[PDB]
């Protein structure tokens, strides 16, 4: 665990999670997926304390599959979003925190909009045009103010990835591995193969 | 008869019927004798089967090295009592590194039956026992009935058709209680006492149980070839 | 009707009908006496020779609880057992707490109490036991007779079981011809006495006499039986007595 | 009919074993009597000793709850202990929490709503005893408050409970009709036990000797029963007048 | 009404002598051990022909030394099974080693008591509890819902129980084979079964030392019914 | 031992009836008549005090209570159900409010924290419903004066005026006829007192009659002087000597 | 808590609250079950004393357990919700623990295992409700369908029948459905379905439903018209 | 603060040859530098031919011994007097320790 | 013990009824009548007061109609007492449901879970089952505006007009004669009056023993609106129907 990013552009939203597992001096795995499909329109990705990020990915998983099949609907981004925080919100003051970061980003069908909710282990949730967290936030944050627009596609959203990638690359100390990117839009979640 | 719903419900003339019913469950089951000596204590106890197919029911059950009984009535009942005595037997071993006293494991016994009685939503044990034992005070005989009533005897026996045995007993307790030092003829006296209570039936080879207890002899129990000396 | 059927149940009269017919399970049983004397009490019971078979002197029907009181009964014995185990809790918190033995009121309260509670509910059975109890305490002698429905009180003699009308009326003679007061000797002596004239209507089985005693001078302030050469003695007596 | 085994509702709005537990007040078939001088407040109750092998002193209907309290019960012996311990823990567990002594009224409504529990809940029996609660309040002066099973209580000028409680009621109304106060006009406490006493012998037409009563009495700062002895130098102050 | 663990004026438990009434109204179940092995047979009894079989899941694996099958109402066995199994596996884990039949059949009579007002009745199913151990060998159990356990040589439970018992009376000695007895099984089940029996509605099952406890196949069951015709016509 | 009564107590007949609520109710009509009338400046309560006894002292036993300094209470049926009904009800007034929101409850939700605990006790198990009718008069600063009725069931309604308990329908009639919405409250107190007069039958005075108001704020009882928000209690007793007075010029 | 015992026996051997709890089944509105070479079909009966309904909104007869199995049902209806919501959440709860969704022999046996639970608890009365448990296995192209009771039993059928007026739908599907040779195609297994509910329902308006389901979560309800299409074929085969 | 574990010393060794198997240990037993027994045994028989030793802090030692010799008992009580295997014995006593993992034994223990 | 005087609410009859729910539903039929009128663009609910008396404050009463949240409204025919612990529960849940989602709660989501509850007394505890019978009316993004009833039994169903309460039958039978898909909320609050005013047991409808509601998109775009009608509003809407 370590980097996890979004970008909400005007038809989709865009995340890229690093595939590294590292604990102690060996890189344990270098092709691990951070993230899980919470609805077949919302993608949560994660980071932070080891087992602890699966774990919680994997309960809130649980909750809104529960939830899509008892009332025959999907959940909007918003509500999944206030969901997990209110999780988090619980967690932080119990015997022992889930010490897990995650970006939501989802597609509104109703609304016909893109979405993208950073939440942080505390439970401070926040929409964003792009988020990250970590220390990933400290180099793509100003790179992104700079080059980021509202208007832009899904390609020009990839590419303007693909330039916060380089720089992490460049200026980050731990390697990463890369990052296995996955697109959410109007008709749903892809994997992005070839980055 | 409208005081017998529950074990909580006194009768008009002071009785407690559900108590008395589970006193008939003992005179349904098969008969047991126990009888002792200043040196030895014995148990005797006549195994009843399903049918020819089926297993003779095991009557006599171990408690500690020094200490056991045998059972007439509900089985499960007296292992349930059985499994607290080994606990009083052995929580007295572990904390005061001591024998347990069979006097007080009858005063045990004759507490947690009485709890049964007096509350609403249980019931009364089924099943009597004969306790024997060997201490520090010499050979014990006790007979615990679920009412709570626990008495040390000499000799006595339970059952169906105990009335025999324990006459026999009542006739024979000058004779038995001065065999000291000597096992097999206190069995034998055991096994001509229970043969008073037999009707048709006769003493098998796998119908019989013995077990005895005393000065030198841990608490055992003999089933099967090891009784055909005494048929 | 149907009052009787269950317990804490007021009938039209006012009573307690199950308390009553728990009554009747003490009339039922063998005789138990007590007799306050000058500095202590004497306790006595009628034990029923059942068969041959019971072991002389091995099934002890008088409890002690602390080191200071004499509890005997009439009724249902394991109930009696179990307000007796009930006493000894009472007697050792207060003990323990307040560091002196518990006075003999004090401790017939804590019994009356625990007998009451058994009244007062439809989940639980009254007690099948009249209990005879007391002993020495920092204010002297006190005997104490308490009932199925929870009531007690002190008393001079006590006796209860199916013999109580002749053990009452022999304890009434008693209290009458010695104004001044009876010896501790004396009324184990008595005692005997009473026990065997008691044993007139319950005379089918012979019977086996077992007397317990505390006493100041006697014994201390402390609960004892009566074993050996003083029993005879009183067997004797009682014996003489009644031929 | 099992809405008169427990203590819910009959057809004509009415618990019939609450009724009844009033009918368990007099199964001991004892009359008692409480009236207010001015510095004091004096109960007084028959006592019988049927049997010649009890101890008499310890044959009592009155409880001392607290230094300044004093209960009489009428009733049977077991629910009047069983009142009692309970008045006395509830008493001192009050001093304890609140810092000053439980009023006489205050206890009272304490063990009235206690008994008023009873009568709604179904697993508790009520108990068959009217408690008389007497006491000199720092407040309010001499005082009686009386609870029965029902849980109802109430303040008294002067009151009387027992079988032949409405002769000694309606003896005590006469008096107070004609003596145009609310309690008795005497500066001693022994003469209001001397009234009580010449009021119930004339109410109840029986002559008394000391081990036939049984006194109480509250005064500031402390209750008290009196011996045999204070009784019958009582009785000889009411004969030689 | 009464209370649950209420004794009758005879001096048994109502509930208990109640609960063996259902066990009669159960379909057959019929065990036979011998030094070879035991068998474990059951009558399936389908309700309607449109019932799939198969799924009739009426014997039962404890562990690889143990099986059962049961009679009466079946669907109160699960729970009973549920704690053989667990009880089972749970001694292998604290003793590294198998556990014996009758310890096993012991810890499932504990449950059937524990019921009053713990459940609110007895159960309403008895067992065949077949097994093997090193100590006492092949070994056949009655468990009933009184918590009482019999050990039998052969033992049949449930509508035509009776007549089956005293067939196996006659039938059962002491050195049976293992075909012997699967055909006996076969024999007295089609005895006492009111629809004619075949692989459909009959199982068979058994336990060995070597091979340990296995349900049979519709297919071998078939030729061990077709073999026992033969026989029979043969004298 | 414990309370095995853990099932209702109260349950519905074949009819649609639930037996112990109407057999409360029954206890209801048994009980001695109280009454509330409300005015355009204030609320009246008033009840006989029915004495058991000559000798007691109907002073101390108080009919009409106090629950909050702007709200009091009236009853009719059982005496001991009222009484720790009143308990209850001043200490839910803290709990579930004032320790809350820092101020008293308004008359309509104390009324329904009292129906509540009724309700419970017409389901709850082990037990019966209360047998008592209560009659809440209270003001407060947004609804103004309100005058409210809460029966055994737990069911409570608004009234202009009305009367429960023994002559409760001829004293519903003699308050129709009286009954304008432009009342004063002296007014108000003198219709209650010729409504109350009806159903008495012995002593008609200020010593055999309890009643009490809900009216202009009272300083001379708050205790305490300096806070200028704090105006005092609503609520006021009227004594003995002060019913006397109104029933000279009756 | 309350404790008493409210299922026990009787003197012959029944336990009379699950018997009668049975009865509440037989009451309740007809369901059918029946399962084909490649697919499973869920009919169900509506009665039609009930108009002015609002059909979008009220409650459907079938519940998807998961996307690959479903459940109907016969009895209570207040009840049947309690099963379905335990038996939801112990599907999600399979698919957390063993990676994998249920197959529906387990999610039957968890739902006849609560429903058995109910039989010998205290405090409780019996399940006043049957179901049909039907799907796919995953990665499994053989259909399943099950059924259970409020006793607690559960079984494995080709065709079954629950509710009022059962026995007759069920000697219908005993002639018409061959063992040797199932319905061979969706249209088949539907049919035969909606003709064994025809000789119950009333009218084949909107007192009927049909839901199929085939493999690899494809679950599909049919609408008014084309239910109403296979009622209009049956019936003009029938004169004859 | 007060510390619940105390170091008595001694030394034990087990031995196995063919058809026999040898345990033994030291009979000193010892708080720092002070002697508290000469012949304190710590090895004991068990039943069923298992003896045991469990070395290091004495109370636990023989807590431990205490608990197994009663494991041994209710083995017999609960299983038709089976004598317990030596293989058996040392999974039940895994069990014993590990079951105070968070709050251990402070011992060797050899069988 | 105890046992004795168990009246067993949860058990089944012989013939497979809850004698409680069945005898609950026998109390519910005796209560005033409560309405629920579905339009395209609103919903009605009307209900008649329990005869009234002429001293009963009109203005500053709630009987039957409660509000639970700002989009749903519920109409009760039973016990009120039993209703408001209901209905406090139901105002939980929705602020429940608006704090973990941040989003209003959809109308069954509410009607199953209160539904939910009236089950389990029906089932388990041994206490009684709630006297009472809902008529829920509200709106959400989803399905729109929706009408819902549940009853003491648990059991919750969907429709477009609805009685409950006292003489169902003949209100049912008057509502599916005159009721149409198409309808106006103005038409609706004419068919729930008229319904009422031939369905009464009194002699003639006044305003005073009504209570009414409606629940429009009559605010300012896109917006719910709920509606408690007052005296004043609900006499002149009674004159202007022309039933007074
Ligand atoms: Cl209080
Ligand atoms: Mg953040």
């Amino acid at each position: 665990m370590d980097i996890i990013l979004g970008i909400r552009v005007q038809d989709s939203v865009i995340l890229a999670s690093s595939k590294a597992v590292t604990r102690g001096i060996s890189v344990l795995k270098d092709s691990d997926d951070k993230t899980r499909q919470l609805s077949p329109h919302t993608l949560m990705s994660f980071a932070g304390e080891a087992g602890d990020t699966v774990q919680f990915a994997e309960y809130i998983q649980a909750n809104i599959q529960l939830y899509s099949i008892r009332e025959d609907y999907e959940l909007s981004p918003q509500a999944v979003s206030s969901f997990v925080r209110q999780e988090l919100a619980k967690s932080i003051r119990s015997r022992r925190p889930y010490q897990v970061n995650v970006l939501i980003g989802g597609y509104d069908k109703k609304k016909n909009k893109p979405e993208l909710y950073q939440i942080d282990y505390l439970g401070t949730k926040v929409e964003l045009p792009y988020g990250a967290h970590g220390y990933s936030g400290f180099y793509t944050f100003s790179l992104l103010d700079h080059h980021y627009r509202p208007d832009m596609t899904t390609e020009e959203g990839l590419d303007l990835l693909k330039l916060c990638v380089q720089e992490l690359e460049k200026r980050m100390p731990m390697d990463f591995k890369g990052v296995i990117v996955k697109i959410v839009d109007k008709d749903g979640i892809r994997q992005v193969d070839d980055f | 008869n409208n005081y017998d719903g529950d074990t909580v419900t006194f009768s008009p003339t002071g009785r407690l019927f559900q108590v008395e019913y589970a006193l008939e469950a003992i005179k349904q089951g098969s008969v047991t004798v126990g009888l002792r000596s200043n040196t030895h204590a014995v148990l005797v106890a006549l195994k009843r089967n399903a049918d020819e197919l089926s297993s003779y029911q095991k009557k006599i059950i171990k408690c500690d090295e020094h200490m056991g009984l045998s059972l007439a009535g509900l089985a499960p009942d007296a292992r349930v009592l059985s499994n607290y005595l080994r606990q009083q037997c052995n929580y007295s071993s572990l904390v005061f590194n001591r024998k347990l006293a069979v006097e007080r494991a009858g005063h045990l016994l004759c507490d947690k039956a009485q709890k049964n009685t007096q509350s609403y939503g249980g019931r009364p044990y089924g099943v009597g026992l004969l306790i024997i034992g060997y201490d520090k005070s010499g050979a014990h005989l006790l007979e615990f009935q679920p009412s709570g009533n626990v008495t040390e005897l000499y000799g006595t026996a339970i059952g169906a058709r105990s009335q025999g045995a324990k006459t026999y007993l009542e006739r024979t307790l000058d004779t038995f209680i001065k065999i000291d030092g000597n096992p097999d003829e206190l069995i034998k006296a055991g096994v001509e006492a229970i043969s008073q209570s037999l009707r048709d039936e006769s003493l098998t080879v796998d119908n019989l149980s013995i077990a005895i207890v005393g000065k030198d002899t841990p608490f055992t129990i003999y089933d099967g070839e090891a009784v055909a000396k005494y048929i | 009707t149907g009052y009787d059927l269950s317990n804490s149940v007021f009938s039209p009269d006012g009573r307690n009908f199950q308390v009553e017919y728990a009554v009747k399970a003490v009339e039922n049983g063998t005789t138990s006496i007590g007799i306050k004397c000058n500095d202590g009490v004497v306790f006595a019971v009628e034990k029923l020779i059942t068969s041959k078979l019971l072991v002389p002197q091995k099934n002890v029907k008088i409890q002690v609880v602390d080191r200071h009181i004499g509890c005997v009964y009439s009724g249902l014995i394991p109930d009696g057992r179990h307000l007796v185990n009930r006493g000894r809790e009472e007697a050792a918190s207060f003990k323990k707490l307040y560091k002196t033995p518990i006075p003999i009121p004090a401790f017939a309260d804590r019994l009356g109490q625990y007998v009451q509670a058994h009244t007062l509910y439809n989940s639980v059975r009254p007690f099948g036991v009249s209990t005879i109890f007391g002993g020495v305490d920092k204010n002297g002698a006190h005997l104490y007779m308490l009932e199925p429905s929870g009531s007690y009180w002190g008393y001079k003699g006590a006796a209860t079981g199916k013999g109580r009308q002749s053990a009452k009326a022999e304890l009434e003679k008693l209290v009458d011809h010695h104004p001044e007061g009876l010896s501790a000797r004396e009324a184990v002596k008595q005692a005997a006495k009473i026990i065997y004239l008691a044993h007139e209507d319950n005379k089918e089985k012979d019977f086996e006499l077992e007397i317990s005693w505390c006493s100041l001078s006697e014994t201390n302030g402390l609960h004892k039986f009566v074993k050996g050469d003083l029993l005879q003695e009183a067997i004797d007596f009682a014996q003489k007595e009644i031929n | 009919g099992y809405d008169r085994h427990i203590t819910i509702f009959s057809p004509e709005g009415r618990l019939y074993q609450v009724e009844y537990a009033f009918k368990a007040t007099n199964q001991t078939n004892i009359n008692s009597l409480a009236v207010r001088g001015k510095d004091c407040t004096v109960v007084i109750s028959q006592k019988k000793v049927p049997d010649k092998l009890l101890d008499p002193t310890t044959v009592s209907y009155i409880f001392c709850i607290s230094r300044t309290i004093g209960m009489v019960v009428n009733g049977p012996i077991p629910d009047a202990r069983n009142a009692a311990l309970r008045a006395k823990a509830e008493a001192a567990e009050f001093r304890y929490k609140y810092g000053y002594d439980m009023p006489c009224d205050v206890l009272a409504k304490r063990m009235a709503n206690l008994s008023q529990i009873y009568t709604q809940r179904a697993y508790m029996r009520p108990l068959g005893v009217i408690l008389t609660f007497v006491s000199v309040d720092e407040e309010l002066g001499p005082s009686i408050y009386k609870t029965d099973p029902a849980g109802y209580y109430v303040g008294y000028k002067a009151t009387a409970t027992g079988p032949k409680q409405q002769e000694i009621t309606t003896n005590l109304e006469n008096h107070f009709k004609k003596s145009k106060i609310d309690h008795i006009n005497e500066e001693s406490w022994e003469k209001v036990v001397e009234f009580a006493i010449t009021h119930m012998i004339d109410a109840l037409g029986t002559e008394f000797s000391k081990n036939d009563l049984e006194v109480g009495v509250a005064t500031k700062d402390k209750f008290f029963t009196l011996s045999a002895e204070n009784i019958e130098e009582r009785l000889v102050a009411i004969a030689e007048q | 009404d009464r209370g649950v663990s209420t004794f009758s004026p005879e001096g048994r438990l109502f509930q208990v002598e109640y609960s063996l009434e259902a066990i009669k109204l159960g379909s057959t179940a019929i065990g036979i051990a011998t030094k070879e092995g035991v068998v474990l047979g059951v009558e399936k009894r389908a309700t309607s022909p449109l019932l799939e079989s198969d799924s009739i899941e009426k014997i039962v694996e404890i562990d690889r030394h143990i099986g059962c099958a049961m009679s009466g109402l079946t669907a109160d066995a699960r729970s009973m099974i549920e704690h053989a199994r667990t009880a089972a596996v749970t001694h292998n884990l604290y003793y590294d080693e198998d556990i014996n039949v009758e310890s096993l059949t012991q810890s499932v009579c504990d449950l059937a008591l524990r019921f009053g007002e713990l459940m609110s009745r007895p159960f309403g199913v008895a067992l065949l509890i077949a097994g093997h151990d090193a100590d006492d060998g092949y070994q056949l159990f009655h468990a009933e819902p009184s918590g009482t356990f019999y050990r039998y040589n052969a033992k049949a439970i449930g509508s035509g129980s009776e007549g089956a018992q005293a067939e196996l009376l006659n039938e059962w000695h002491s050195s049976l084979t293992l075909k012997e007895a699967e055909l006996l099984v076969l024999k007295i089940l089609k005895q006492v079964m009111e629809e004619k029996l075949d692989e459909n509605n009959a199982q068979l099952s058994c336990i060995t030392k070597q091979d340990g406890f296995k349900i049979y196949d519709n297919e071998k069951t078939a030729e061990l019914i077709k073999e026992l015709k033969e026989k029979e016509a043969a004298e | 031992m414990t309370d095995r009564y853990s099932f209702s107590l109260t349950t519905f007949s074949p009819s649609g009836k639930l037996g112990q609520i109407d057999y409360a109710l029954t206890a209801v009509k048994q009980g001695v008549t109280s009454l509330g009338i409300k005015a355009t400046n204030g609320v009246v309560i008033a009840t006989e005090k029915k004495s058991s006894s000559p000798l007691a002292m109907s002073e101390t036993l108080s009919k009409v209570s106090l629950l909050t300094p702007d709200i009091g209470a009236v009853y009719s049926g059982m005496g001991p159900d009222y009484r720790v009904l009143v308990d209850k009800s001043r200490k839910v007034a803290h709990t579930s409010y004032k320790r809350i929101y820092g101020e008293y409850p308004p008359t309509k939700l104390l009324v329904s924290e009292v129906a509540k605990i009724m309700q419970e006790a017409t389901q709850s198990g082990g037990v019966r419903p209360f047998g008592v009718s209560l009659l809440i008069a209270g003001h407060d600063e947004f609804n103004g004066f309100s005058l409210y009725q809460v029966d055994p069931s737990g069911s409570y309604f608004p009234w202009k005026a009305t009367a429960i308990g023994k002559g409760s329908v001829a004293a519903k009639t003699f308050l129709e006829k009286r009954w304008n919405d432009e009342l004063e409250l002296e007014d108000a107190i003198h219709i209650a007192l010729l409504t109350l007069k009806e159903s008495v039958e012995g002593e008609f005075n200020g010593d055999t009659i309890e009643l009490a108001i809900i009216g202009d704020e009272n300083p001379d009882l708050l205790g305490y002087t300096g806070i200028p928000t704090d105006k005092g209690p609503r609520f006021r007793k009227l004594t003995s000597q002060e019913i006397n007075d109104r029933l000279e010029a009756l | 808590g309350y404790d008493r015992a409210l299922s026990i026996f009787s003197p012959d051997g029944h336990i009379f609250q699950v018997e009668y709890a049975l009865e509440a089944v037989k009451r309740g509105t007809c369901a059918v079950g029946v399962k084909g070479k490649n697919c499973v079909v869920l009919g169900c009966e509506r009665r039609s004393t009930l108009k002015l309904q609002d059909t979008r909104i009220t409650p459907s007869k079938v519940s998807k357990i998961d996307s690959h199995v479903v459940l109907s049902f016969s009895g209570l209806n207040a009840d049947s919700r309690i099963l379905i919501e335990k038996a939801r959440v112990e599907a999600q709860s399979h698919r957390l623990t063993l990676e994998d969704p249920v197959t529906v022999e387990y999610l039957t046996r968890y739902v006849a295992g609560v429903q058995q639970r109910y039989t010998q608890s205290g405090g409780v009365r019996p399940f006043g409700v049957s179901t049909l448990i039907a799907g796919f296995d995953p990665r499994d192209d053989e259909p399943k369908l099950y059924q259970t009771e409020p006793s607690g039993i559960y079984s494995s059928w080709s065709a079954q029948t629950i509710g009022r007026n059962s026995k007759t739908v069920r000697e219908f599907l005993e002639k018409n459905y061959d063992r040797k040779e199932p319905p061979a195609t969706v249209e088949e297994c539907v049919k035969l379905t909606v003709r064994s509910l025809l000789e119950v329902v009333q009218t084949g308006a909107k007192n009927i439903e049909i839901t199929v389901v085939k493999p690899d979560s494809d679950i599909v309800a049919l609408s008014s018209e084309e239910i109403n299409q296979y009622v209009t074929q049956i019936e003009q085969e029938k004169q004859e | 603060q007060f510390n619940p574990y105390g170091d008595n010393g001694g030394t034990i060794l087990g031995i196995a040859g063919e058809d026999f198997a040898v345990l033994a240990g030291d009979t000193r037993n010892i708080t720092d530098y002070s002697i508290n027994s000469r012949y304190e045994p710590k090895v004991f028989d068990c039943g069923d031919n298992i003896v045991m030793s469990a070395n290091g802090f004495a109370a636990d030692g023989d807590a431990l011994v205490k608990r197994f010799k009663n494991s041994v008992k209710w083995y017999h009580f609960d299983h038709n007097d089976k004598k317990l295997s030596i293989n058996s014995a040392a999974r039940n006593i895994q069990h014993l320790l590990y079951g105070k993992r968070f709050f251990p034994y402070y011992v060797h223990t050899i069988i | 013990g105890s046992r004795r005087y168990d009246s067993r609410t949860t058990i089944f009859s012989p013939e497979g009824r809850l004698y409680q729910v069945e005898y609950a539903l026998e109390s519910i039929s005796h209560a005033g009548t409560a309405i629920g009128i579905m339009a395209s663009d609103g919903i009605v609910l009307a209900a008649e007061r329990k005869v009234t008396s002429t001293l009963l404050e009109q203005d500053t009463s709630t009987e039957k109609l409660y509000k639970l949240n700002d989009k749903i409204a519920v109409a009760v025919a039973g016990l009120t007492a039993d209703a408001e612990i209901l209905i406090n529960t139901a105002r939980i849940h929705a602020q429940n449901y608006l704090k973990t989602y941040n989003e209003d709660i959809p109308v069954e989501i509410l009607v199953r879970r209160l539904s939910d509850i009236k089950q389990g007394y029906t089932q388990h505890g041994g206490l009684r089952p709630f006297g009472v019978s809902f008529i829920y009316a509200g709106y959400d993004d989803r399905y729109g505006y929706q009408l819902y009833t549940s009853n003491p039994s648990g059991n919750y169903t969907g429709w477009k007009a609805i009685s409950v309460g006292a003489n169902t039958s003949a209100a049912q039978t008057l509502l599916q004669m005159d009721y149409k898909d198409d309808m106006k909320v103005d038409d609706a609050i004419e068919l729930a009056l008229k319904t009422l005013s031939k369905t009464t047991d009194s002699s003639a409808l006044t305003y005073d023993r009504l209570e009414f509601a409606t629940i429009r998109k009559g605010a300012n775009d896109g917006e719910v609106y709920q509606k408690i009608f007052k005296p004043q509003e609900i006499k002149d809407i009674l004159v202007k129907t022309g039933i007074t």
